[PDB]
DNA sequence: TCGGCTG
RNA sequence: GCCGA
DNA sequence: TTTTTTTTTTTT
């Protein structure tokens, strides 16, 4: 791809702006490519601007080589065209080409060094380095890349980090003042959040409430459900968005005119996003399945999610571990790590749910030690809320959601807070 | 599997390929071709490593250049999807029905057709002078003089063959060779081997058959009573009483007569695993095989023993008669001798 | 028309955005076209964009291939060119070609399946599906059109959701008003429901009673018995549906005339379904076994069930689990998850049974924490019932049900209703 | 196979009356087979009877056939024989041939349909089916089975089920009036039963006695013993059968003459079964073994068992469980499940013994909770008899047998019974 | 420079 | 590919 | 088929 690299060096500007610092005449060849790049470098050195084709011809005329290679050079510069390629692929391919040629040059260099070492010192060369330098120069070829930043320097990058503080660029509002207060800005992008609760306590109720709240805040919400069917999740959402109890739905107590009117009233709002509910077989979805789902949702429709709600991570499968090869701890930890990797790759808040141990299903207080499946789930999670329901709490339609883990704020400031739950409407309300 | 349909579809899907050749021997169906996966070599156009073997219970395409061995169905899927679907459908189509391929079971063979009467450009060894270069060479070979009436010397071997089988060589370049006529049981020559002279002949050291059905066993006409010893070299057989030698790369037990009393006397190499393969396939048939496991000499063939280690024919015969083992007894010596 | 499809994949943004997500490597051919599409798919996966011809023929084609394949790919790419063609005919012809190639692949696959199955075992190339699933695969090739149907969009599909609401086309009502008034219409189609009683407290009287109830409602019932023979389950069904004591069937107080007359009277009714009872050895049937049985019943008896009642979930086996585990939790939970996957695949209410803990025996109440087989079964269950008749209800021929878990409604509304068991007839009646 | 099918259609009455309803003219060929079957169909239609070979020859004589077809049909007719093959293999093989040819016909039909579809619609065959019916056609291919018996179909097998009821085709008597009274006819085939030995009861003795009583009724019995030698178990059998005290056998009071006389007297009775004692090392016998032992006994000794008494359940081995322990709940549960599966698949009654807890030991009344292997064994054991010996019963030479679990009948009907145990004679007698 | 060669 | 000429 | 770490679960 030397032709492409030279053509985009001559014509493109941003590509030259980024790729020129990591360029050496040794990278290309010993023939037409080397002489062409030498002409380019000489012209940019003399006059600090990328030359033109006419400039190349003038340089060839005034500065000449032997005719046998002169003809090759002149016929090499007859095919460099504009060819407006994309920038990401061009940069990546130039990086791969320079890395491959650097490896080849380093290998040939170490071979020449060893060959010189084999020779007697009487007739050996002096310019070639010594054998003890063979390792380090290989490193010099190993770490060649266009990534101008190896990592984040604390003092060199005091700027470009203060921007992330003025504009939050990570926080996503919760639409529930208590959650924002205990989170200081809401769940952050590229993070995995977990609602942990016992059987039939309201894990999916809470996930649907959060999904609806995000939907009201103009957010793309992808509700990937493994346990419930698409229609069931949609109904649990409609119970929240349309302010009609589930009993009012299953008893036909809402006229179709009312349903259509409320749906179109929500649609007319410009502050309404999109909610996609996807169903997968229980235990038949992994990280790569979610990645394929995201790809198809991006392609088949102009739908890129900003929130991903997985119904239950425990009933997913690990994308690396073969199914049921490892015990609960290893498998569930791998699943959590894969989900968090998906979250950080998509820069999307990945809510999900988890079950608690059999001992906590009738416990007025739920501790982190009661997490079912792996104990590495709290380790890999970024914000964990335990949903607790008791007879006394049920008597007033309230729960005891409590902060089990928090990477967003001091979990002890507001550890336990009552959260009213309208199960008929499947909605979360804050006590005020 | 369905080998006949495999062969048909392989022929259909490989005929158009360059350097195709339908090598069909009386028991083997093979196809030679430049492998499309690798292309073999520009120099090695005729040395095409693409081969197809359909003589097995399944048809396999193997190329030693790219080391690509696969069933015919896989090749059809990867290269001829239309023909792949055709084959995969018709195999099921005829799968339900009974195989009818045995119905047209006919033999296109023929009896002795090119019976060799006289040999132009050939002078028999016993007819030659004692100072002839071939005579000195066979003196170095230490062949007994009495058997020299079984070997000829020639200088026009391509001319001789083209007089017998015209068109074998586009050029009749004069070539001295040791013509060994291979006769039948009744004593008439059915083929002849142009044994190379000096260290090695220029090219094409091959036994020319008068016809494809001609015998490949030398000395059958001279077989007398007693056990028959089967060797690998006709010259070696000349040192063996009741010793016949198979001439060819294929070793068929059925064509070799004296099933009751045939004794296989092979080389003295425990290495060369092809030899071990031959020994194993002979012993699995429960045949009489001689074993060199106790041989005082360490040469390769009997003539090599005589020339280099000074072995005498009587020692060879007494070793052979005392070292014939069969069945488990043979298998024991085979197992210990191989390595 | 592969050349046209690729030429408009590379040189047309709208065509790509319309047709790419349905495109696949198994659609074009076994020649240069497949390799060209492989390169295109690799580039799209790497850079989320359609490459240009320069990217393909230089940056991409220069990879692992064969001389023949390289020449063919280069010839095809040089043969690619943009041609002005209307973007309604292009999409339609592309859809037709994709459907045709899907049908071709499906036919080839089913022919290969037939060939493989005709081959005897020990060479039968496992992981290849049996002959029984020949039609659906072809049916899969039928619905392969370019219809962007991924998930259930909340706003774009309110009409279909309302149709499902008004038809109530998920509920399969019980014959008992009491269960219908707590399940808001009965059990739902793609759901796994569980009964827990203990030892000789029920757990098959209830399952047989529900089978009889679903039979009297015209539903197809498949009673897959694991702990009972094919005849004892049918005997309990006879006792329920003939109003005859189960002992009376044993001693011989019922003549053949009475039995035959009652059976024919039941047959003459038009509201009677088919209660097919099939037995498998205890511990020797998995979800794959049940899928094969369903396929066989569909093929032979033209019997597609709407209710599947497995006599015992705990003495089943897992299809995914390969090495039997001494750990009850994971084994039972995997079995339950596979059963629920089967239920949601066949849209059949799947009733089954679970064993309660030893502590719950002879206890006036049973909580959800009394499940013995696994705490993961209530996690993937949809509706659980408990039988808690200790001594007093036995003397009064009663059975109290606590409704430990309910995904169909608030489980606290009608927590207790004292089901009217009749053990001699093996049935349930209300106490209205 | 066509020749055999036609020959056994011509020269049989049972095979014809079984396989004719599933034979179609398209099943055979387009040549001699099709024409011959056409002649058979024509003859059976014009005259409602299977044609004879000369009748078929006459039909060939008077029919529209071409010269080659005439010769082929004549030869095939002359090639029809009256070979008396067995019935089951003939049915199975003709069913397999019919299914294979039906699959071939359906595949050819769908292939021709797809070929017809890819034609200009103006030039197409109207009679050909549409593409959308392809999944149906293959279904009709798989809806071909000579005997459609999959599970017990209610309302379609009421006569067979009633015949099983009247014939008591599942029960096997006990030779004791009390046991038949508490089991409504005795133990049932394809079932597992367990004796819960208490504080020193002798698990072997009861299994020993039942083994005997089952022997005196003419049933084939196989006592797989673990904790005892074949000679010891056979000595207990001799004690129960010959009325000779066990210790008397050791002392030598009974002489060889009397022993042989009693043995030959028992041999004279035609109502005596066969008992096969087989020993296995403690813990070296799982259920799968027993299957191989049954195979060997059937193949070699022609001994087809109806009773299989295994000496001790706890001493047994799980079929597929690596970890082994002397008394563990998971192991006993797995062993019970595997043994019951063996009983079901063999259509044989299986008996075993098990131990209970100390609470059951001290108390005369034994509850299912007061069981060492409760929940596990109770779950997979059709019959469970708690055998308890008390000091007062020891003085009275009796034992208190309690029906802990009876899948056969009601638990409380006749729960506790005093049994006349004779330890020296190893015998059980009834109590007046 | 040719043919024949297992996996 | 290895062997034979 | 043992064997060891770890976790999770469950029974007594
Ligand atoms: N369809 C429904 N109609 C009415 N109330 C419901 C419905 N589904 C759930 N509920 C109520 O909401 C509570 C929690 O519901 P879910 O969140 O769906 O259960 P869950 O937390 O997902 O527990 P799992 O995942 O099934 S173990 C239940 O206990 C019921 O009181
Ligand atoms: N033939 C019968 N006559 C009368 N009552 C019966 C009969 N068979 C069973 N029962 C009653 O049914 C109950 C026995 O439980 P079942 O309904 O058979 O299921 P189950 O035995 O509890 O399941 P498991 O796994 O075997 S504990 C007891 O209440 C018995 O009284
Ligand atoms: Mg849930
Ligand atoms: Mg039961
Ligand atoms: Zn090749």
């Amino acid at each position: 791809m030397v032709e492409i690299i030279l053509s985009h060096l001559i014509f493109d500007q941003a590509y030259f702006s980024k790729v020129w610092p990591y360029m050496d005449s040794e990278y290309f060849e010993s023939g037409p490519a080397k002489n062409t790049f030498k002409l380019i470098k000489s012209h940019v050195n003399e006059y600090h601007s990328v030359p033109s084709i006419n400039a190349l011809n003038v340089a060839l005329e005034n500065s000449s080589f032997t005719e046998t290679e002169y003809s090759g050079v002149k016929t090499l510069i007859s095919k460099l065209a504009d060819s407006p390629e994309d920038h990401s692929w061009l940069v990546k391919e130039t990086e791969k080409y320079v890395q491959q040629r650097a490896m080849f040059n380093a290998t040939s260099k170490i071979i020449e060094i060893q060959t010189n070492a084999e020779l007697p010192p009487e007739k050996r060369n002096k310019k070639m380095p010594d054998v003890g330098a063979i390792p380090d120069i290989m490193r010099q070829a190993l770490s060649i890349s266009f990534d101008s930043y190896v990592g984040h320097d604390w003092m060199d990058d005091y700027e470009a980090r203060w921007l992330s503080y003025m504009n939050k660029a990570r926080k996503v509002p919760f639409k529930l003042r208590i959650l924002n207060k205990i989170t200081k800005g809401g769940a952050e992008t590229g993070t995995l959040n977990v609602l942990m609760a016992g059987v039939n306590v309201g894990k999916s109720l809470g996930l649907c409430s959060l999904a609806a709240d995000y939907l009201q805040l103009g957010h793309n919400v992808l509700y990937i459900s493994m346990q419930m069917a698409e229609e069931v999740c949609a109904k649990r959402i409609d119970a929240n968005m349309l302010d009609v109890s589930l009993d009012d739905i299953d008893d036909g107590h809402i006229s179709y005119a009312e349903y259509k009117g409320k749906m179109e009233k929500w649609r007319e709002k410009s502050t309404l996003g999109r909610l996609i509910v996807k169903q997968y077989p229980t235990g038949g979805a992994d990280a790569n399945t979610f990645r394929s789902l995201l790809n198809e949702l991006k392609l088949k429709k102009n739908f890129v999610p900003t929130i991903i709600i997985v119904d239950y991570l425990g009933i997913c499968k690990s994308c690396r571990i073969r199914v049921y090869s490892e015990n609960s701890y290893t498998t569930v930890k791998a699943i959590a790590e894969e989900l968090r990797a998906l979250a950080v790759e998509t820069e999307t808040v990945l809510w999900t749910a988890a079950q608690v141990g059999k001992q906590a299903w009738d416990s007025s207080d739920v501790n982190m030690s009661d997490i079912a499946e792996s104990a590495g789930l709290p380790a890999t999670a970024d914000f964990m809320l335990a949903v607790i329901e008791t007879e006394e709490l049920a008597a007033a339609e309230q729960q005891l959601i409590k902060q089990i883990k928090s990477r967003y704020g001091d979990k002890n400031k507001w550890n336990k807070f009552l959260m009213g739950v309208q199960k008929g409407n499947q909605k979360w309300v804050e006590i005020e | 599997s369905i080998p006949w349909i495999d062969n048909e579809f392989a022929y259909r899907a490989l005929a158009h390929l360059p350097k195709f050749t339908q090598v069909n021997n009386s028991s083997t169906f093979k196809l030679r071709f430049r492998c499309p996966v690798c292309g073999d070599s520009k120099t090695d156009q005729n040395k095409a490593r693409g081969w197809y073997y359909g003589d097995n219970n399944e048809g396999n395409i193997h190329c030693y250049n790219c080391n690509y061995h696969a069933p015919i169905g896989i090749y059809l899927k990867e290269f001829e999807p239309d023909l792949y679907r055709e084959y995969i459908f018709e195999i099921r189509k005829e799968k339900g029905k009974s195989r009818p391929i045995e119905k047209p079971k006919e033999l296109p063979k023929q009896p002795e057709k090119k019976i060799i009467k006289s040999l132009p450009s050939c002078v028999r060894l016993d007819k030659l002078a004692e100072d002839h270069p071939i005579i000195k060479y066979v003196k170095a070979r230490c062949i007994p003089k009495d058997k020299w009436k079984y070997l000829w010397f020639t200088t026009e071997w391509p001319k001789l063959v083209n007089s017998i089988a015209p068109g074998t060589y586009k050029k009749e370049i004069s070539e001295p060779r040791l013509v060994i006529p291979i006769y039948n049981a009744n004593g008439k020559a059915e083929s002849f081997q142009g044994r190379a002279l000096k260290k090695d002949a220029p090219q094409k050291y091959i036994t020319i058959e008068a016809y494809p059905e001609a015998t490949k066993i030398y000395g059958v006409e001279r077989v007398k009573d007693g056990d028959v010893y089967v060797l690998e070299g006709p010259i070696d057989s000349l040192f063996i009483e009741n010793g016949i030698a198979i001439t060819g790369g294929q070793l068929d037990l059925e064509v070799v007569p004296f099933k009751d009393r045939r004794v296989w006397v092979l080389d003295n190499e425990p290495r060369h695993p092809d030899t071990i393969k031959r020994m194993t396939k002979l012993v699995d048939a429960g045949e009489r095989v001689m074993f060199w496991d106790k041989s005082p000499w360490k040469s390769k063939d009997v003539n090599d023993m005589i020339r280099k280690e000074g072995a005498t024919p009587e020692q060879i015969m007494e070793y052979m008669k005392n070292n014939i083992a069969q069945g488990l007894m043979a298998k024991m010596r085979l197992s210990k001798y191989a390595k």
